[PDB]
RNA sequence: UUGAGAGAUACAAUUUGGGAAGAAAUUCCCAGAGUGUGUUUCUUUUGCGUUUAACCUGAACAGUCUCAUCGUGGGCAUCUUGCGAUUC
């Protein structure tokens, strides 16, 4: 169920409350989810930690 | 088969007429 | 690759890329596989074309498993990098979805390629 | 017994063509004077006919292993329809795990 | 020798034999229906019906070493029927990769490939050879010349060995020659002026032999050493001999034997010789050679009875004046009849049942009455013939000989 | 009785009748299914013998 | 909030807020797959005539479904629990019902969920070979098909002479697309019911569940010999 | 993007909604039932309630016949009737919702860049057409 | 006027069956089938069905520059009064 879920998913999967207000009033969604905790994400610096 | 044939009948009518509909079957 | 049910021959794929060509030319199709099973999800694909090229196949067969969920056809193309050239972008693309429609200029041809495709499921 | 290497052995067995230690202990369990043997598949004609048994598996001995199919636990061993169906499932899981990986 | 009759509405469209060394004849048919029918040769009824499970199947192909059949089928299905279990028992094996339009004729290459000419007209290619990767999927498809002002169909194809080549006729009267390998034509001819519905070859492949409904047979040649060597079939020759049509066209070559057979719309049969056919003769046959008759009289009231498919009239001789006809449309296929002498009572006999009417003359008309008999109801039927005028002998199908109104003592022969 | 012969013989030949909400099938006999090969599909039939003759080929 | 029940026990209707069908529970407290669970004390898993099939014939009507809870059930073609817990439900912990399947994608569902019902045992082999689950078990008292494949008369053909006992029940579900599409449902269906007669199935009746399915039909038959 | 976001949100929770609350109605089926009998005279009579056995109650109706509660005669009536207005508005508020987001989609598409011309149809429903040109 | 064959669809009586009331005569409820009178659906059927056509496509919007999007002003209230959609 994980693996039949598309990146983006993957990509905010931590983050539902955040996101889902901020698709309900027309605001920003989040960018780092249950995936900030990685060690890559860690060593990343600045706005290319979203990307 | 007065009292089984009447009973059956009655529990029938009492059980199928507590789930039908006449006027609202069409919409 | 074995385990990618039904491929195409050659005439019916290159119909199938013909009608991508021109859904990407209507701007009609969702490129890569991510955005494939975003359209799966929300049930406004028409049809899914996917790669049998992939060296992790893996990677693909999974929309599969949700497009025999939604009864969406879905087809086999033999190269990744023909179905780049068909869907107008300079990468491979391993997957597409041909999103729905309903006033397209090229719904007959969309018809006609899906009715193809589910004759051989 | 409900050992899970002789059940899935025989089970591969079954599922293949039937020349089974088990059915070497029939071949030896059952020569008198090359006698007659009916076999269920007739895909096991190794086993069926390899030494000293006239065997026949065509159209009647489906009836007959309809009806000995029917009425084993009945008076075949000394167990029940309970049993029978436990060691079946047994032999079902067994298998299913073995053939489908995990 | 033998004629196996079907009744009402049944045709049939194609045939095929089968003959595993050592084994009985089989003979498999289709009709214009879902089904296959395979006939056993003793009785002349079918001993098998089995149910191809796509469509309505438009033609048939036996495999090279003829274990597998080839039905191909109205909605683009190719599919393989398990012969070689035995005579009478078929299995299905494959349905092939499926298409959009009907497959109209099939051939196969060897026991490894099956060719089909299809009604939107292409060619396909399909690989029949079991445990292989590409096992069933269609491997090539070729397109014909197609008609400026209507609709292509590929009515005839067949593979030839000698060469690699397969040979398709279409309905725009061209016939192609197109190498297997490559999958792609070699060269086209512009031979008949509407379509080539049968073609066939001879067994070294020096000669292909078609026809079709502008009612020319033509022969293309291969016979010269260059002709060998550079591949190049010439439109040899030309005869007109059939009168409306050619639907099927075959050719036998053995040592002693080298014809080949066509037929069509006029319902005669012609034979010409394969080696020889522009130079040599032809026979047409006659339409109807009566080995099995339709027709018998009776001298009493000078009158004839005649029999055509389920049903039969009555005349009498003066002028002459029909008196009576019984269209029985409870049966559904007709065989042999026998009248009473003093004409009394007509039997009608089929292999499936028998029946038998009391017939009355009334003057300018007849009264014909069935006398029920369940025996006679129940039996199958070959031949009536009288012993009195109560007494009748029959020969069933299943080699039974009774003697009703019943057994004769019957030996047994050398198989 | 000219005029509805044929009437009175199909509605006595004909089978399955509906009854209400239903349809009452006969099932066949062994014996037709057995002594032949069932019909030709009249369709297909049709389709080949006016393929042979269409107009574009002129017969005569 | 009222239960009835239907023709066969195992099989009840929820009448109340949602007047919905509903089978018993076999599996104490849980679902399986998300279906809703009712209880009346007493635990109750809907069915979905959309979801699944057999549901979809009871909803059309099926007198003698010979699936009924004193027997023992074959299920040729479910791939997943999604009809054969409801099949388990309604045959009851006295019988059996031997799921046999053959794309072992799903078969891992299949044996999940047998895992939790005894009363369910898999098979996960190709049903047009039974003599490779000869060893297993035999003569049961009513097959059910759910196969797509063209060769479906075959298949419980094959299935119903090897391990279906006398005069037992026959529930074959038809898909028309698999056997020929282009021509219609009407013809297809009369042309695999003579197909299923002609092996010692007597068709009894025929439905084509049109609401739920698109050109399907259940065909039940007792088996003669 | 964000309103495009906003209101395809909006129709996945109609989506859900239609599709768990069809998952809890009952649909009155409509099948042709056939039933196969044996000579003629079976085929001639009335199915003698073979299995209907009333022929008032347990005949026309199929969703359970049978072999021998608050306010039920119309309050609950008129809750099935509305749940099934629910669902049916609920059908209406996602395919609204489908169609102004696919409008939306259609604009932002255009926006994007790209050589395009207005194409025009015999209504005066306009379309865009893009250059045959791939993506540098 | 499809020359013919089949399905739905109104009217009429004549009916077939399951229950309830009666002494029966018969009543009452329900579910059905069939025949005559109108519409209409499907398959051949001939003069001819149109014998070409439809659609796509090649570098096919754009000097009187075209298009998109966000705004600003104004007309139409004697009404395109303007939908997260182009009203001019």
């Amino acid at each position: 169920s994980l693996a039949k879920s598309p990146a983006s998913t993957i990509q905010i999967l931590g983050a539902e409350k955040a996101l889902f207000r901020a698709l309900k009033t027309k605001h920003d969604t989040p960018k780092y989810g249950l995936l900030y905790h990685a060690s890559l994400v860690g060593q990343a610096t600045g706005k290319n930690k979203g990307k | 088969r007065k009292y089984l044939n009447k009973l059956i009948k009655r529990n029938s009518q009492n059980l199928r007429s507590w789930d039908l509909e006449e006027e609202v079957r069409d919409e | 690759n074995p385990k990618a049910f039904p491929l195409a021959d050659a005439a019916l794929t290159q119909q199938i890329l013909d009608v991508v060509q021109q859904a990407a030319n209507l701007r009609q199709l969702k490129k890569g596989a991510n955005e494939a099973t975003k359209t799966l999800n929300r049930g406004i694909s028409e049809f899914i074309i996917m790669a049998a090229d992939c060296e992790p196949i893996e990677i693909l067969l999974h929309l599969p498993l949700l497009c025999e969920d939604k009864n969406v056809p879905y087809v086999f193309v033999p190269s990744r990098v023909a179905l780049g050239r068909a869907c107008g972008v300079s990468r491979p693309v391993i997957a597409a979805s041909i999103t729905t429609n309903d006033a397209s200029a090229i719904k007959t041809q969309i018809y006609a390629v899906k009715d193809k495709i589910e004759t051989l499921l | 017994a409900a050992n899970a290497l002789e059940e899935a052995n025989s089970i591969i067995e079954g599922k293949v063509s039937s020349q089974l230690e088990k059915l070497l202990e029939e071949i030896k369990k059952d020569k008198k004077s090359t006698l007659i043997v009916s076999e269920t598949k007739l895909a096991n004609a190794i086993n069926k006919l390899g030494l000293n048994f006239n065997v026949v598996s065509d159209a009647v001995t489906l009836d007959i292993y309809r009806a000995i199919k029917e009425y084993l636990p009945e008076l075949l061993p000394g167990m029940s329809d309970n049993d029978l169906s436990k060691m079946s499932l047994g032999l079902a899981h067994s298998i299913g795990r073995h053939k489908l990986k995990f | 020798e033998m004629v196996i009759e079907g009744g009402k509405d049944r045709s049939i469209e194609g045939l095929c034999w089968s003959n595993v060394n050592g084994e009985s004849l089989r003979l498999f048919s289709i009709g214009g229906s879902t089904v296959v029918t395979e006939w056993d040769l003793a009785t002349g009824l079918p001993l098998r019906n089995y149910d191809c499970n796509s469509g309505v199947i438009w033609s048939i192909s036996i495999n090279d070493s003829q274990d597998k059949l080839s039905v191909g089928c109205d909605n683009g299905t190719v599919v393989l029927i398990d012969i070689s279990g035995g005579p009478g028992v078929l299995e299905h094996d494959t349905i092939l990769m499926r298409q959009e339009a009907r497959v109209l004729t099939l051939a196969w290459k060897k026991d490894d490939f099956v060719i089909g000419g299809c009604s939107d007209g292409r060619i396909r290619i399909w690989s029949a050879q079991k445990n292989d990767e590409n096992m069933g999927r269609l491997l090539h498809t070729m397109k014909v010349d197609k008609a400026k002002k209507e609709s292509t169909l590929v009515w005839s194809v067949i593979y030839l060995p000698r060469t690699d080549q397969i040979a398709s006729g279409d309905s725009t009267g061209s016939i192609k020659f197109w190498d297997f390998q490559f999958a792609t034509l070699n060269q086209s001819f512009k031979a008949h002026d509407a379509d080539v519905l049968c073609l066939t070859t001879d067994t070294d492949n020096n000669y292909v032999f078609s026809a079709g409904v502008d009612r020319k047979i033509f022969q293309f040649s291969q016979n010269t050493n260059k002709s060998q060597k550079n591949n190049r079939w010439v439109n040899s020759s030309n005869r007109l001999l059939h009168g409306n049509d050619i639907r099927a066209i075959c050719a036998y070559q053995s040592k002693g034997a080298d014809f080949l057979v066509s037929g069509g719309v006029e319902k005669t049969l012609v034979i010409n010789s394969l080696t020889s056919f522009s130079n040599g003769n032809y026979r047409k046959m006659p339409t109807v050679e009566p080995y099995s008759k339709n027709v018998l009289v009776n001298k009493e009231q000078r009158l004839v009875v005649s029999w055509s498919e389920s049903t039969v009239k009555i005349w009498t001789m003066g002028n002459y004046k029909l008196v009576c006809k019984l269209t029985l449309k409870d049966d559904q296929n007709i065989s042999t009849c026998s009248l009473s002498p003093d004409g009394q009572v007509l039997v009608v006999g089929r292999p499936s049942t028998t029946k038998v009417f009391h017939l009355q003359p009334v003057g300018n008309k007849l009264k014909v009455t069935k006398l029920d008999n369940d025996l006679l109801l129940r039996t199958s039927t070959k031949l009536v013939k009288f012993i009195d005028n109560s007494k009748i002998v029959i020969c069933s199908c299943e080699d039974d000989v009774f003697i009703v109104d019943q057994e004769v003592e019957l030996l047994e022969v050398t198989s | 009785i000219k005029t509805k012969k044929r009437k009175t013989l199909k509605n006595l030949r004909k089978d399955s009748v509906k009854r209400g909400k239903f349809r009452v099938q006969l099932l066949s006999t062994t014996q037709d299914s057995k002594t032949l090969p069932p019909k030709k599909e009249s369709s297909i039939i049709r389709s080949k013998d006016r393929w042979l003759n269409r107009k574009a080929l002129n017969k005569g | 909030v009222v239960i009835e029940p239907h023709r066969h026990a195992g099989v009840y209707i929820a009448r109340g807020k949602e007047d919905l069908l509903v089978t018993k529970n076999m599996a104490p407290g849980e679902s399986v797959y998300g279906e809703k669970r009712i209880s009346v004390k007493v635990e109750y898993r809907v069915w979905n005539p959309f979801r699944s099939k057999l549901a979809a014939g009871i909803m059309g009507g099926l007198d003698e479904l010979f699936i009924a809870p004193g027997k023992k059930v074959l299920y040729l073609g479910a791939a997943s629990g999604t009809s054969v817990s409801h099949v388990s439900d309604v045959v009851g912990p006295e019988g059996v019902v031997y799921a046999v399947e053959f794309s072992h994608r799903p078969g891992r569902e299949l044996i999940s969920m047998a895992k939790k019902r005894p009363n369910i045992i898999p098979i996960i082999e190709d049903a047009r070979h039974p003599q490779k689950y000869r060893m297993l078990i035999g003569m049961v008292d009513c097959v059910f098909a759910d196969v797509a494949q063209p060769d479906q008369a075959r298949i419980i053909a094959l299935n119903s002479h090897m391990f279906l006992k006398d005069q037992g029940g026959v529930v074959i579900s038809i898909k028309a697309n698999c056997i020929d599409s282009t021509v219609d449902a009407e013809t297809v269906f009369a042309r695999e019911v003579q197909k299923l007669r002609e092996e010692r199935i007597k068709p009894l009746e025929q439905l084509t569940l049109e609401p739920y399915e698109r050109d399907h039909c259940i065909v039940v038959g007792r088996y003669m010999r | 993007t964000q309103d495009s976001n906003y209101v395809r949100t909006l129709r996945q929770i109609e989506l859900k909604k239609l599709e768990k609350g069809a998952k809890q109605l009952m649909f009155k089926s409509s099948g042709n039932h056939t039933i196969f009998v044996d000579s003629r005279e079976k085929m001639n009579e009335f199915t003698p309630e073979k299995f209907f056995n009333t022929t008032s109650e347990m005949v026309n109706r199929s969703e359970n016949r049978l072999t021998k509660s608050i306010m039920p005669k119309e309050s609950l009536d008129k809750k099935k009737l509305k749940k099934f207005k629910q669902v049916k508005q609920h059908l209406q508020r996602e395919t609204q919702l489908k169609q102004v987001q696919q409008r939306m989609d259609a604009q932002r598409e255009l926006l994007k860049k790209g050589s395009k011309k207005k194409i025009v149809d015999s209504s005066g429903k306009i379309s865009f057409k893009w250059k045959k040109q791939r993506k540098r």
